[PDB]
């Protein structure tokens, strides 16, 4: 069975990158306004501290992970003007210089199906429990412009654009490498270059038409957000865990009580607090863990598919891969796989051996099949019968040793020389 | 975290006056607390009394005395991180007051209600305000550099000659540029 | 108490015979796209010169080669048939919770 | 040195996949059979 | 029961990542002849099962 044609896909992939950054203060969490949990505090040791730059460290290596993604090239490319190379339209990837918000109309979707605790907005605000969110160091134009660099850069050069300093080469010259590079001549590109285009360009309408309406593709995304602000809210809701002791309300305990009979109830609810609050750190602290092993993940698709034509199938989606491009998200990005698929099999009968005066000729590369009238041979990944000649198979042993042997002849070019 | 200065006791027809603005620690008719008072925009009902969060604290209030909506927020706190080129390099530091109105904490600071306090300290004029909150020691130049001491927002703070701490928007990269066509290469 | 898994190990041997048996067809596009036919012996060729050895080598030694292939799969058969020795992984996991 | 026989192994690899998944009540644990555990742990918000 | 909780979520993760290794050894090591070394085994692989 041996396919015929062949169609091209784009398939999506989504992961995510980093995770929203949290600190808490203390004594706005357990104290809240009141002087003697702080002089009762004094008998837990500096908890604070650790509990600080647990989250603090934890809150840096975040930021490690966006740069370990993005931060590899070392010359920002500029946009190109023209954004329609070779029939193959790359207008809506590119963010629009007439248009400036600095993100392509892809990324304007993505920003749109994705869419308490302390946060500032540019006006700061925080609430009473003594938590907030840190902003991310690299903004999203920033990450948007390695975004744009990125693909810019990409239609330009590809291998040197991995190896450091890049190159200039014509874009669909370097379209027919990677069709060489799965075992496909280069003329196949050029003899179909029009439909190739045509099969790109409704692709990606077909694609961005198909996220626009629905959702839940991005479902890998809005989950961390829905699972870290259950985490927060999981906290929040414990400040009514009374932990056998009167009541969740410190200034009751204050009021009406004796100060030797209260600290042993608020000694009793600082130590439920405590105990709470360290339960949200390792939870938060494991999950961190595991972000940032799926972060290394993308990091390494980052450098091993777009920079670079990959060869392992099943990795940068099925098919067989012919180019990636990366797409910027919140908190993670979203790969485009490019790939090749052929179509259109047939059956045809198989020849191993060619039996020619009593020799054994087996192929360079390629395989036999009889087409209906004679024998011929072609590649594996596409029907192009083509002619037997020693330009192709070497000889090697005599006949009749091996099962499968076909009587047919070999043109030679020494012949018309006479 | 601030110093609360005030006190603000009210009852229906003791009582005090009414500050806003200011870390008070105030009482109403069975509400007590510190924070910051400032008028509201809440709509009440004529039963309404108090407002509360979605968490558990209340945010808003209903004036015994004259029932005027005011809401409450809490004082004001934080953490302190610490800037330096190294001792090696030099010997002055610069602070980040994280997530805090750079507005009240230069009020604060001249009142000197801030815990804690230093004996020699003073602004030096450089109160910049940036989105991760509050820097104090350190110049805002206008060019671009590698980022050596990242704070927040794509602002990162380095040590130039000028030699001072100075804190800028950081430099991407080199901006490249190649020439597209058909036949080059 | 225990919830019991998805799918049987029935369902999962459905996955792995259907595999094994879609493994002699067709091989790379066989996961790649649509599957297609491809003779054994030629599938095996491919082997050969993917790691640089001439399809004759194959074609030539085919009994001895066959004849390692199968013999060494009842060796295989025979290693896992006296005494354990190997699947302690599957063990730990159970062990462990 | 350049080889000229062979031999053909077949090396093996056992890979774990999935650990047995649980579940538990409580009543059944902290309580058993009791109601003043149920009617106190209240105060506890709802961990189980 | 809260601290077996947190040490069965620990195991769970780890042997996720095993997983993700199996997925990567079906697909890539099955489906295709690898080309990476002592990846699909020791030896120059040819098939796998
Ligand atoms: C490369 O591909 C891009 C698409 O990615 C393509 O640009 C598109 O061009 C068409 C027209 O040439 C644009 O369609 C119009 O867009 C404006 C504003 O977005 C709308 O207001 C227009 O609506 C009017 O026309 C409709 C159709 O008759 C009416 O039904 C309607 O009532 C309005 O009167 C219309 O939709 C389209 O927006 C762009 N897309 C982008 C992303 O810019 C470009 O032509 C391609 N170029 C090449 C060389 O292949
Ligand atoms: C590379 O190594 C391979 C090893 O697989 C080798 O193939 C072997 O070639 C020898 C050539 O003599 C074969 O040996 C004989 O084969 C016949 C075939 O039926 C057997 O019947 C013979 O058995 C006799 O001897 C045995 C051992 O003493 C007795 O147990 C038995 O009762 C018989 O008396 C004998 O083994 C051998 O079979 C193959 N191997 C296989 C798997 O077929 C190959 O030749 C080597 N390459 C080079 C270049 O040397
Ligand atoms: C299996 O491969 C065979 C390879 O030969 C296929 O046979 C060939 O099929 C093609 C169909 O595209 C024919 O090509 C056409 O031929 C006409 C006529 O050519 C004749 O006329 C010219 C001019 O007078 C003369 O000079 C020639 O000698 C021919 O006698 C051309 O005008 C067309 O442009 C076109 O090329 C081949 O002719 C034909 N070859 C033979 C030997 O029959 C066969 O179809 C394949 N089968 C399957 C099932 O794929
Ligand atoms: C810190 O708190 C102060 C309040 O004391 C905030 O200052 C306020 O800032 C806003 C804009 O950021 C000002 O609003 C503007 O008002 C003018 C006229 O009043 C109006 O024309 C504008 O459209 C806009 O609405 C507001 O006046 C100003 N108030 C004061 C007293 O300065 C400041 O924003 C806070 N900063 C942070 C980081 O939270
Ligand atoms: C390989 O497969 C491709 C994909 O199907 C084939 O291209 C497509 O071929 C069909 C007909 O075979 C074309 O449909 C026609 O389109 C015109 C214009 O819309 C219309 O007037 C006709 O009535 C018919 O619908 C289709 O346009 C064409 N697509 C492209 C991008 O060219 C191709 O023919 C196959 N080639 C081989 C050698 O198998
Ligand atoms: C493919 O072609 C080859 C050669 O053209 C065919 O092999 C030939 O098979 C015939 C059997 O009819 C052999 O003839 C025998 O020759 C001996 C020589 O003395 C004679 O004593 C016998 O009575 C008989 O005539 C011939 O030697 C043999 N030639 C070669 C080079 O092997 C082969 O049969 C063809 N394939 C098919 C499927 O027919
Ligand atoms: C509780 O009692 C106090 C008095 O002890 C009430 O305060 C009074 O409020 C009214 C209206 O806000 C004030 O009336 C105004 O007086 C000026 C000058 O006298 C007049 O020109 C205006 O047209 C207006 O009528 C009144 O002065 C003020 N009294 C004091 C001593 O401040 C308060 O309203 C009472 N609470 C409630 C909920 O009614
Ligand atoms: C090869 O050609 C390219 C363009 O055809 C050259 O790029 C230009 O180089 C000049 C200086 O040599 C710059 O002033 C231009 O700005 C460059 N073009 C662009 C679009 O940036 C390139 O320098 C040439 N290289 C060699 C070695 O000849
Ligand atoms: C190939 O042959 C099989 C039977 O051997 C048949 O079922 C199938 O439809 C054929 N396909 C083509 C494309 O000829
Ligand atoms: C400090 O830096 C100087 C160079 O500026 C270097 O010579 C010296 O060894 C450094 N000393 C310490 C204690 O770091």
């Amino acid at each position: 069975a041996i396919p015929t044609n062949f169609s091209i896909s784009i398939t999506t992939e989504v992961m995510p990158v980093s995770m929203a950054k949290t600190s808490v203060d203390c004594n706005m969490y357990i104290c809240g306004d009141s002087t003697e949990c702080a002089n009762l505090l004094l008998q837990y040791g500096s908890f604070c501290t650790q509990l600080n730059r647990a989250l603090s460290g934890i809150a840096a290596e975040q930021d490690r992970n966006t740069r370990e993604v993005f931060a590899q090239v070392k010359q920002m490319y500029k946009t190109p003007t023209l954004k329609y190379f070779g029939g193959f339209n790359f207008s809506q990837i590119l963010p629009d210089p007439l248009k400036p918000t600095k993100r392509s109309f892809i990324e304007d979707l993505l920003f749109n199906k994705v869419t308490q605790y302390g946060e500032c907005l540019l006006i700061c605000a925080q609430k009473f429990n003594g938590l907030t969110v840190l902003p991310p160091l690299l903004t999203d134009d920033m990450i948007a412009a390695y975004t744009a660099a990125l693909v810019s850069g990409t239609a330009t050069a590809g291998w040197t654009f991995g190896a450091g300093a890049a190159l200039q080469i014509p874009f669909a010259m370097q379209m027919a490498y990677r069709f060489n590079g799965i075992g496909v001549t280069q003329n196949v590109l050029y003899e179909n270059q029009k439909q190739i285009a045509n099969q790109f360009n409704k692709a990606i309408s077909q694609i961005q038409e198909s996220l626009t309406t629905t959702s839940t593709a991005l479902g890998k995304l809005q989950d961390v957000v829905n699972q870290n602000a259950q985490a927060l809210n999981t906290l929040v809701k414990q400040l009514s865990s009374n932990f056998g002791a009167i009541s969740s309300v410190l200034n009751d305990i204050l009021s009406r009580l004796d100060p030797p009979e209260a600290e042993v109830q608020i000694d009793r609810l600082i130590t439920g607090r405590l105990q709470s609050l360290q339960t949200y750190v390792t939870q938060q602290l494991i999950r961190a863990a595991e972000i940032r092993a799926s972060a290394n993940l993308a990091a390494t698709k980052m450098s091993e598919c777009v920079l670079g034509q990959s060869k392992r199938v099943d990795f940068c989606g099925k098919g067989y891969h012919l180019m990636s491009f990366p797409q910027a998200a919140p908190h993670g990005v979203v790969f485009l796989h490019v790939t090749y698929v052929p179509s259109q099999e047939r059956n045809f009968t198989t020849a191993p051996a060619i039996c020619h005066e009593g020799k054994a000729y087996f192929p360079r590369e390629g395989v036999f099949v009889f087409n209906g009238t004679s024998w011929f041979i072609t590649q594996r990944n596409f029907f192009s019968p083509q002619i037997i000649t020693t330009d192709n198979t070497f000889v090697s042993g005599n006949c009749d040793v091996v099962i499968g042997i076909i009587n047919n002849t070999v043109y030679d070019p020494l012949q018309p020389e006479l | 975290r601030v110093v609360p200065s005030g006190d603000v006791v009210r009852f229906p027809n003791l009582s005090t006056d009414l500050i806003k603005n200011q870390c008070v620690n105030f009482n109403f008719n069975g509400l007590t607390g510190t924070g910051v008072l400032t008028p509201s925009s809440k709509r009440f009902q004529p039963f309404q009394q108090f407002g509360r969060d979605v968490s558990d604290f209340t945010d808003s209030v209903r004036d015994p005395k004259t029932s005027e909506i005011l809401d409450i927020s809490p004082c004001a706190f934080g953490g302190v991180s610490v800037i330096t080129p190294g001792t090696n390099a030099s010997s002055e530091v610069a602070v980040l007051y994280q997530d805090v109105n750079c507005t009240d904490v230069s009020t604060a600071i001249h009142a000197d209600q801030l815990t804690p306090a230093w004996r020699i300290y003073s602004t030096g004029n450089n109160v910049f305000q940036t989105q991760a909150g509050c820097l104090i020691g350190a110049e805002h130049v206008d060019t671009s550099y590698e980022c050596d001491i990242p704070i927040g927002a794509g602002i990162c703070a380095s040590y130039h000659t000028v030699k001072s701490i100075v804190a800028y928007t950081m430099s991407l990269g080199a901006d490249s540029s190649i020439a597209y066509s058909n036949n080059t290469i």
